[PDB]
């Protein structure tokens, strides 16, 4: 005696996968330009009765940002001066000027014979490199990018500096919140709201520790696919950020060359004052109650009677078993060692890292597209907040009572799902039936 | 008000009165361009069948097809007011393209028979 | 049962009976715009045709019948010849010619009709 | 007495030109770029249903012709370009193993290339075809530096042909042709609807056609107009002939590096014996194929008539002979033994001699010229004749003879051959008639 | 016999015999420009007959609702309006009060919608 | 009592900024081929009883214009030849031969060593350059060499102006001002509706503006704001005055292969004797004209004042000259002997003429921009066109507080003001078809 009756605008959804779009607030590389202007008052809709299940490792908003941010790193790059003419030999001798005896051997003074303007002249230039950037050829040297890949100068009016986005998704689509504290991302979320676009995010680009992000509400979190199988990473969201200050000590004077009818290549000319390691400071203080929550949350994993030691990375790329991250335009690697070296067991003193610094770029580990960074002129300072960090765990200790973690890193993906863990993209369905006693 | 999908987990009956909440909000380089298509591709698809069955104009629509026991043998007391329509809609997902295929049906054989009696 | 086209051949009787099969088909690098362009074409084609029946007073309904009366100067066949021995496509060659005249008196007659239907209402 | 009535779905149709779009199942045709296909496809018989059908007025085969072309430049975009490499050789004859049928054929040319670095210099040498190399008053340049600029195939990308379905918009109808016997123009009594065509191979080859469909019951002879000595015919077969071609010598490959993250892929050296490229054709075979065209051709000039088969009168290569890519290699058979044979109301074989090039032009353009990489090994591939491309001489008129000899070279003569059975409608779903009924 | 837009400039009571002469023009580098400019045709064109359809017009050139006016937001008699006004000048007066006449008519019809179902059901 | 109606299809509009496209009469640097055909026959609706505010200096209709050309100007040099091999030290010296006394240093004879079929060779060319392409380091080297890559302009694609039609898309309209004598910023009583505009020729030029549309009764003097010298004026004039413009040595025109299917374009040599390029007006008809222009400049600044024009004066070229191109060649034309008079409330106005020299430039860098610079070929030939001035730009010195006499000079270089001329009349607006007003229906 109930008949079918057809609702429209039913309050109902399915998970999915669309294309989702960037808005931004009203040079650089990300086209900020090109987003959509933001919404000065977004709103957001709590659900009062609403439970939804999120997985943070199978979403597919990661492999959007992700790919979106290449994307864009790579049109900055159409523009701009190729620097092909650089793959020579290279006479190159020590700067000795000034020894600290850390930076004995990180600088050397390059000489070449470089374009001009015209098609039948030549120059002498004379050029500072900082080591990592040459490679021998037997005093003669090459650029370690003449192997592999043709040299691009990225454009010296454009910024590196991170500026916040928002994903949005289209009509029909919404992208719904996890607003539960401490939210590991893999289950239930008893409380979410619903969204139009994503909270501000920073595209910042770092290893083993995230930089400028989102804090824990409460306390550490321990998320990972798989805390069991030691191949996942664990990714560490800080409850308190820990300052970090970063240097390059050394006020470098940038001189620019005619190579090309259009073309200009920038270099460090030379040094004044003294020559001095670059470098970044962690206060011991805040680094060790820093570890002391980040353990004792593991232990909640690992057992109230399992040690948890720190080690260093165990090797690989400069690229992973530093810290690498971008200060002024500059981009250094900074080794870690200091951090990630005690044994847990059941004020104004700095913890010093050395750094080591980089010109020729190969990111988001393609290879065949390398890029050189302009050297930045003056004295460089930054300072940031980590907010979270990358752990690895060693497997095969099978029958022992020590639990083994370093700072790995590498895969950008992870910086990515660190912020797009609260989020998952919904699509609207509308149109649904259910019995009543109505009648045509 | 509550807000676009704020009637999401309050029962069916309650959810009923909201309706031109959600409807007010579905249809509103290249990938962007191609997000704007895809809006209204789907926007289309769903009016099409509801023109299809006879609802094209509205957002409450009753028809001729009495409901099996088989799709959901419930009390109207613990469907309306006892339930969510997330929950509606995962318990009868099975029997959606059944449903829809009567729905269809039923409205050729009424067109036909307007047909047949204004001829008369 | 038979398809999308697959009534075409049949009477224009027996067709009429399975319109909704061809109802459900419509909407249903440079290559990645050559897909856009294919959407977007679907997309207005059937918007026109919804305009149209929209204007003409039938919106969402196959069979629409309205108050225009037939010409015999369109057509002088018999019902039975129409309807039992002559398909759609050999319907729609005859009288293309008459397309233009017949869509706009139906145009015509549903502007007359709400204006009436505004008025009694007022009354 | 009768009312107008409107009806909508309709199911009518008009002819339609609109935008096709690919469908299918690293490589040349990108495949990965088109929509994955229906595991089962549909296909509605459409009883009583005639429709006009004309092959020679399709706008499905210019559409091909489009695509084909852009995917195949599009695939050249990320690949080395060898702008480097026009500089004077220095080349002396390959001797050493040396066959009567390839003296001449084979030269060994130094010449000075450019390294990673920009002030050095590196001496290379490498074995070029004839075809490839022309002299400029033992000096030598390669035969596009006054043309165009060469870009190297990519090394890793095949190009194989990978079965392309064409689909239809929604709104949109692929009508097809069940007809057998049917000869591409005219009315078809038997027809379909299908949202998509079968699969169609993009092999490309310029006087037979390769592993196309074949007939099903006879040979069938088409054209635009058949007395008309400026249109080609295209022949298709109801039996495949097998062909057997081969590129015996055994190629080492090396490489050079030229520029950053640039190298360049040539023949080192041939190790064995080295002698010409061949395809081999069934003599038992070709002849009672060819027999069997004959008798068709006579349904059109004459129950007692002479038919004469020739060798192409002349014109370049790629139309002289016949080109197709095997292995990823290209060849240009010389096709004079398959087509030499007046026609008068066990295990033995032709041999048809092969050239290969390695600068190929293509799709009839000037200034894009491509570079094939060298193959390492030995080259082998079997394949299909499923269909001839012919040209008809004029006659005389007052002589009971006629001559046909390959023709061919225009590339959607050859897509003709399987887009013939298709044509695109646009669905009308809108319409009116009379009918005793008033609002 | 106008063209497209002709009677603007007519008053309301001419203008309103033309609705559609207005209406079936609705909907009736470059490669992205052009495909753009047709995308965006259809949103305008759809936004429109999504209010209809919510206001429960969604077959009509001219509906008449169950929302009585308000001399709040235009005072005048209706010979004022019809045969002295012209649509231009008419919306540059009521667009300040048109954002509440439209919801209005939103919930009218969703009420009248609830409203049939119960009648059907007994 | 009164009822809410809605009613749609209601013809009312808003004003609004959308994308348009072109559309054209079915090779060039405007790609006319890629534009959709234009309806042979097109309607403009008339409105009765309708006035509607233009705004000709807040138009964005100019915006797109400036955009599309520019675009389409870029990829017309797409496939074209990138003359890189030819910036090198030029060894040059002075053509002495046949030459006039006006053009002395105006060419120079250049010799260099060009690249070829193969990186193994080099070829010795000499070719004529002028003396405006070409800077002093005998050694000299082209102009760009210090600021850009130099495209070789491809013979095949042609540069002359082919009418473009801006069209609305559906749901938009484009309101045309019919008025005569109406001056842009204000009410225009008479009004109507077409799809489409007129074609519009995108001709290029600074101080003069060639082959646009004539006024019908006056001439209209039209600017932002009058009385701010910094703004331009624009006039339309009601008659054309015809200019002949002449390069008339004959050239030949020599080529060679300079990479592998890239070839440079040069002048070889010229056949007969060295004279200056140039152009004539007749005297008796820019003296009219002008007398037509004081006339209305009068009624801005009246009260009997002096006005005097006088020759433009800056350092660029594209600004102080007559910049055009005729038949494919770039010409920069000294106007000074067309503004260099005074005239008074006392004075007013056979086969005697104006000659205007002119210099020639091979080297281009159009739209104002930096970086990008093209190579015009030369010209095989002798080239001669016709043209009609059917307006001018000109700006007024300021400064004036305690004088009588105003001073007009000759303008240009923003070629926004160009196309400004041509749209002036053209607006778009939206359709808005939904609306609602009271009547005594209830539903
Ligand atoms: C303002 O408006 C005027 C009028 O439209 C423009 O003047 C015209 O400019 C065009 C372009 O330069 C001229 O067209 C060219 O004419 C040459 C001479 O041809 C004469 O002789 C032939 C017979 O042999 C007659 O049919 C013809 O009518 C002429 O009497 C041709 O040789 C040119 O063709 C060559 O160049 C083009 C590329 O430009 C190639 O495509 C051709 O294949 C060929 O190689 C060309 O046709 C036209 O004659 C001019 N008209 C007048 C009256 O002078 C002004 O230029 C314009 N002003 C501005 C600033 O834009
Ligand atoms: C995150 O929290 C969820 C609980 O909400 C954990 O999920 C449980 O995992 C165990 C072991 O696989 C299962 O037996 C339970 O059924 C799961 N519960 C639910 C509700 O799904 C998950 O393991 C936690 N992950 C991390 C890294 O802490
Ligand atoms: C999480 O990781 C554990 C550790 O590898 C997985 O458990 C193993 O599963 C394999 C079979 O694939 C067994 O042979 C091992 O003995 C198991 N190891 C342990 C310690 O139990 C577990 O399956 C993973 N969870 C998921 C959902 O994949
Ligand atoms: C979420 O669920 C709770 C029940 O768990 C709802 O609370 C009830 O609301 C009705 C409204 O008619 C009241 O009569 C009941 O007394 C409330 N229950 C209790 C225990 O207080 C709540 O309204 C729901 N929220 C939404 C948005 O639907
Ligand atoms: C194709 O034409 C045939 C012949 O008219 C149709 O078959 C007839 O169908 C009617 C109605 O069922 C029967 O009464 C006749 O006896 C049938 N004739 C024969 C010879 O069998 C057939 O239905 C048509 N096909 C379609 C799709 O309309
Ligand atoms: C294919 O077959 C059709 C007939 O089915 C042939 O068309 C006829 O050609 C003759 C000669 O020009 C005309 O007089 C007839 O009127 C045509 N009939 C029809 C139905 O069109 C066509 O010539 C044949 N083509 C080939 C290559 O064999
Ligand atoms: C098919 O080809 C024949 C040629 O065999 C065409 O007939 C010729 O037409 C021209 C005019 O264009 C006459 O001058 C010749 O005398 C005709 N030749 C003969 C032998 O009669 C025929 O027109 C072509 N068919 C079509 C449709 O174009
Ligand atoms: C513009 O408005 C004027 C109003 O004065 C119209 O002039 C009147 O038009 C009506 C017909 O619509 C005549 O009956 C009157 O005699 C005319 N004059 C007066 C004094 O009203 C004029 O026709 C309108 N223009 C249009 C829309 O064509
Ligand atoms: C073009 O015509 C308009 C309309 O007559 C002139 O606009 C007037 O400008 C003055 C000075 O700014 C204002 O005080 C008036 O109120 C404006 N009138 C109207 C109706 O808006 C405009 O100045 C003229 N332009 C030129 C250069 O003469
Ligand atoms: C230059 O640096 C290398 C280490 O990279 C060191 O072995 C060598 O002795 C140094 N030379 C001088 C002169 O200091
Ligand atoms: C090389 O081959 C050519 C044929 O292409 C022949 O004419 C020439 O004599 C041969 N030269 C030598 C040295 O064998
Ligand atoms: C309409 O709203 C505007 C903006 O709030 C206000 O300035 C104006 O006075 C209002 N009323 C009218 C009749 O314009
Ligand atoms: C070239 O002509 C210019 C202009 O008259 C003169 O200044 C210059 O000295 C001349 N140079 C030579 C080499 O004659
Ligand atoms: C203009 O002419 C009149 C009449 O001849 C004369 O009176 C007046 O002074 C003249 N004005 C000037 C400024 O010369």
């Amino acid at each position: 005696n109930l008949w079918v009756t057809v609702y429209y605008g039913v309050p109902v959804w399915k998970d999915a996968e669309t294309t989702l779009f960037c808005a931004s607030d009203a040079h650089n590389v990300w086209a900020t330009h090109a987003c959509v202007p933001t919404d000065p008052n977004p709103q957001e809709i709590h659900l009062e009765n609403v439970t939804e299940e999120f997985n943070m490792w199978k979403n597919n908003m990661v492999e959007q940002m992700h790919e979106d941010i290449i994307s864009l790193w790579d049109q900055s790059l159409k523009p701009c001066v190729k620097l092909t003419p650089l793959c020579v030999t290279l006479q190159c001798t020590n700067v000795t000027n000034n020894i600290t005896d850390d930076m004995r051997g990180e600088l050397k003074n390059c000489s070449f014979n470089m374009t001009t303007e015209l098609r039948d002249k030549k120059q002498k230039v004379y050029s500072l490199f900082y080591r990592l950037d040459v490679v021998q050829i037997n005093k003669e040297y090459r650029l370690i990018n003449c192997n592999t890949s043709a040299i691009t100068q990225a454009c010296p009016k454009v910024s590196f500096e991170p500026i916040p986005i928002h994903y949005c998704a289209p009509a029909g689509f919404a992208i719904l919140k996890c607003k539960d504290k401490k939210f590991n991302g893999t289950g239930p979320c008893p409380s979410v709201s619903t969204v139009q676009c994503t909270h501000g995010i920073k595209p910042v680009v770092s290893t083993q520790l995230l930089l400028n992000g989102s804090l824990a509400e409460e306390e550490v979190i321990i998320r990972s696919e798989n805390i069991t199988n030691n191949a996942k990473n664990i990714l560490v969201q800080l409850n308190t950020p820990v300052q970090i200050n970063c240097t390059r000590p050394n006020n470098n004077t940038v001189k620019s060359i005619r190579i090309g009818p259009g073309q200009a290549f920038y270099y460090t000319g030379d040094i004044i004052g003294d020559i001095r390691q670059a470098h970044c400071n962690v206060s011991k203080a805040t680094w060790n109650e820093t570890l002391g929550k980040v353990v004792k949350q593991l232990r909640k994993h690992f057992g109230n009677n399992t040690i948890i030691r720190f080690a260093q990375s165990s090797g690989g790329d400069l690229e992973v078993t530093t810290h690498s991250f971008n200060c002024g335009g500059e981009f250094f690697y900074c080794n870690t060692s200091g951090l990630f070296n005690s044994t847990w067991i059941s004020s104004n003193d700095s913890i010093t890292l050395p750094c080591r610094i980089k010109q020729i770029i190969n990111m988001w580990q393609r290879i065949g597209q390398a890029m050189y960074a302009p050297p930045i002129q003056g004295v460089i300072r930054c300072v940031s907040n980590i907010t979270g960090l990358i752990l690895t765990r060693d497997g095969g200790s099978t029958n022992s009572t020590t639990e083994t973690f370093r700072p790995g890193g590498g895969d950008m993906r992870d910086n990515w799902r660190s912020e797009l863990y609260k989020y998952k993209v919904v699509k609207i369905e509308p149109l649904g039936v259910a019995p009543t006693r109505c009648k045509r | 008000s509550l807000g676009f999908l704020g009637a999401a987990g309050s029962t069916m009956g309650a959810a009923s009165m909201t309706l031109t909440v959600q409807a007010r909000n579905l249809l509103s380089g290249i990938k962007q361009l191609q997000a704007r298509v895809l809006a209204v591709e789907h926007y289309l698809r769903d009016q099409q069948l509801l023109g299809i069955w006879g609802c094209s104009g509205k957002l409450i629509c009753c028809t001729n097809v009495p409901w099996n026991s088989s799709w959901s043998n419930r009390n109207l007391s613990e469907i309306w007011d006892n339930m969510t329509w997330l929950q509606w809609d995962k318990e009868i997902s099975n029997y959606t393209q059944i449903i829809y295929g009567l729905l269809e049906e039923s409205q050729n054989q009424q067109e036909k028979n307007e047909q047949d009696l204004l001829a008369l």
